[PDB]
């Protein structure tokens, strides 16, 4: 029923802006504070900023102070943070959140990834992980995709195309001068593969990229 | 500014024991109209933080009963009167007291697991089109295992490599009470094919002898 | 006590 | 750790027949009864069969002997389940699953879905789902796809490759004449469609099916 | 043979409240080692069944305390203590002391929401791909609502449309207390061009007028 | 009593 979308995050370079959105419905707007909460790649969590219903007060970090601005459009159920001289500190995922009687953050949203950085947007290379040629004995075989060389997050990965969902694990990216790397495994019964085709889908939105790698024995 | 000290930073718990999470503030957070706006919340993997406890001693509504709040002044705790899977994640207290309102460090909470898990292993050959492009990235999966201590090193033809070695990590999550990593080797094409065999060799607790998976180049 | 405080319901009881 | 997944199953004729198969790891095989037990389009759960450890003493329901047998092979890690001259009651999905002191069904597999049917196998229609006449003030849009006139189940749909889960809702199937119908919504910002592409991703594996529809304004 | 009658089919119940599922069987289930092989399973919505109570009164390890079973002769009990919305599914009885075993029908449980919600209602034209292929389907979603009874009616040019009509519908989820359906009116091409306004209206709790959503072919 | 019942673990106490 309540329900808070956010939105507008993306890579910017230090000194650069962006204007975040946060879409509000399942309840009167503009009868309730907002707030700006993020959180650091070392998973802090920072308040940035709380609105009022009206949109007229509002308290912020003084470290954003003459670089974010807050405000809210009640008539679109929308509230706005607008970024300028953006700084590496400033990197994070940004959630808005909505208060209630007696407490701040009742309602989050699931956030939006802001990354300052001079790094350059970059396309994954995707490629298939097989086994050489060992135990054939195993009823299970593990595969997978290592998606290598992107910038910036995030990636989505999925197999067949969301039919194989079951025996997977998606690891979080790593960052090496400036580019991440991926992996992902999958576990299916030996006796099916290759007779039956596997593959990861593998998304990158930042640079348009979509890549499909099918597994192939060795 | 009013710093929010959290302890422990990570907590092992058995299912069904009780868990005690404690938050200390550096001065008085006592609002100026008499409450105290001492919050909990609970950021479970891959999800947005929720709000558990809110006025230091109230659960939010369709929180279980389990949780619960103390605390006067600059001393607060959280309570779990009996923890199940679900509870799993990064805990954090908040004051909304006095701006800059500020949120303590977080604490893991993390299920200690009735039996120990052995990884599985696997070890994957650079690609013939990633060898193609230039480059030769060699992965190894360790899956599935309990407890998290857990020793990963690579050898080519037999030495120990640590050069252009990324590593990462899951923890636990609702579904699943162990963990799994990744280990990436990354070489040149040339320097791929100056070498014969590759290893990845991991020492845990299930076992007294190193579990080795390796593939020769041949 | 602060006239521009943000908060809309969250101080009321 | 304890893994079994099943596979085999797909659309057969009445009569006809089908070998599926359950794949474990985690323990130790023999040591350990397995069972079949299938879930009817109804839902009810039916027990099939019981096999001991060492596959030479079995117990199966009445209706199937004669029809099903049921073997394992110990050294491959591997259940069985041999399906002849099916019926339509027959179908269901077929679940394999561990015994363990004091209980019957400890831990189950995945499952793998069996329609028998004379109905011929048939890929869907995709069919974007784009508002006509908006309400300009909305902060959300909602939009869709219609995945229409397949056979047999199951369907899977995605959007965005994963990227957007939260405001998604997908109906089970309704099956009209041998055809089966489904629809999925997704809710997103208005600011960011059509400004920002929105895609659902089909995948029909039975008749070997995968499609993407964006969305696009009338 | 042994028949399981369980009772309630279903069971709406609050957050924090007390669950009591019934089940009785048609004679003794005392297997002939002396044991009472009564099982309870669990299957929350999308996944496999899972153990939750053994030899009528005994918890799996990993169940929460929450869980509890009892009974003797013919009559079985199991009891939720303090739902919580991770316990949504369905709840299955099992006897696995006379052959051939069998299961109790299944209890689905459902949360009685704290709070009302109305739909989102939102209607979809026929799109020109399918157009094109000569078929016509109009499509209404309605979302999110609480509670679960809801009239949902087709009208072309004001008058109702009983024919062409299917429906489906999502249950709750741990993650979301609501309830959505989707309701699909196809027609020919031909009927669908000698029409020209379309409406969905829906009455529901939420409010003493219809919510209608329409559009016209233009 | 059978002595052909599948049960391998499941009757031992
Ligand atoms: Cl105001
Ligand atoms: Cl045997
Ligand atoms: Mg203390």
């Amino acid at each position: 029923e309540v329900k808070l979308v956010e939105s507008g995050g993306g890579l910017v370079k230090p000194g650069g802006s962006l204007k975040l959105s946060c879409a509000a419905s399942g309840f009167i707007f503009s009868n309730y504070a907002m707030s700006w909460v993020r959180q650091t790649p070392e998973k802090r969590l920072e308040w940035v900023a709380t609105i009022s219903g009206g949109g007229r007060n509002i308290y912020s970090l003084d470290s954003v102070k003459g670089r974010f601005t807050f405000f809210r459009d009640n008539a679109r159920n929308t509230l706005y943070l607008q970024m300028s001289s953006l700084r590496s500190e400033d990197t994070a995922m940004y959630f808005c959140s909505r208060e209630n009687y007696g407490s701040s953050f009742t309602y989050w949203g699931q956030g939006t990834l802001v990354t300052v950085s001079s790094a350059k947007t970059t396309p994954p290379s995707v490629y298939p992980l097989a086994p050489g040629s060992a135990a054939q004995t195993n009823s299970m075989v593990t595969l997978g995709c290592l998606v290598k060389g992107y910038f910036p997050e995030p990636v989505t990965v999925t197999w067949n195309s969301g039919s194989l969902s079951s025996g997977v694990h998606t690891f979080p990216a790593v960052l090496q001068s400036d580019l991440y790397t991926l992996s992902s495994s999958v576990t299916v019964p030996s006796s099916t593969w290759p007779s039956e085709t596997v593959t990861c889908n593998v998304a990158h939105p930042a640079s348009s990229t979509k890549v499909d790698k099918k597994i192939v024995p060795r | 500014d009013v710093l929010m000290t959290q302890t422990p930073l990570s907590l092992p718990v058995g299912l069904g024991d009780q868990a005690s999470i404690s938050c200390r503030s550096s001065q008085s957070i006592v609002h100026s109209n008499g409450n105290t706006y001492l919050e909990w919340y609970l950021q479970k993997p891959g999800q947005s933080p929720k709000l558990l406890i809110y006025k230091v001693s109230n659960r939010f509504s369709g929180v279980p009963d389990r949780f619960s709040g103390s605390g006067s002044g600059t001393d607060f705790t959280l309570k779990i009167s009996r923890v199940e899977a679900e509870d799993l994640g990064v805990y954090y207290c908040f004051q909304g007291s006095h701006a800059p309102y500020t949120f303590g460090g977080g604490t893991k909470l993390e299920i200690k697991r009735a039996a120990d898990a052995a990884p599985t292993v696997s070890i994957f050959p650079p690609s013939s089109e990633q060898l193609t492009s230039g480059g030769a990235s060699v992965v190894c999966f360790l899956n599935n295992f309990y407890p998290k201590d857990i020793n990963v090193k690579w050898k080519i033809d037999g030495s120990e490599r640590q050069n252009g070695v990324l590593n990462s990590w899951t923890d636990q999550d609702s579904k699943d009470s162990t963990y799994s990593m990744s280990s990436t080797l990354t070489l040149t094409k040339d320097e791929y094919e100056r070498h014969n065999s590759y290893t990845c060799e991991a020492t845990h607790k299930t076992s007294t002898s190193p579990i080795v998976k390796s593939f020769n180049r041949n | 006590f602060d006239s521009a405080e943000p908060w809309t319901v969250r101080n009321e009881d």
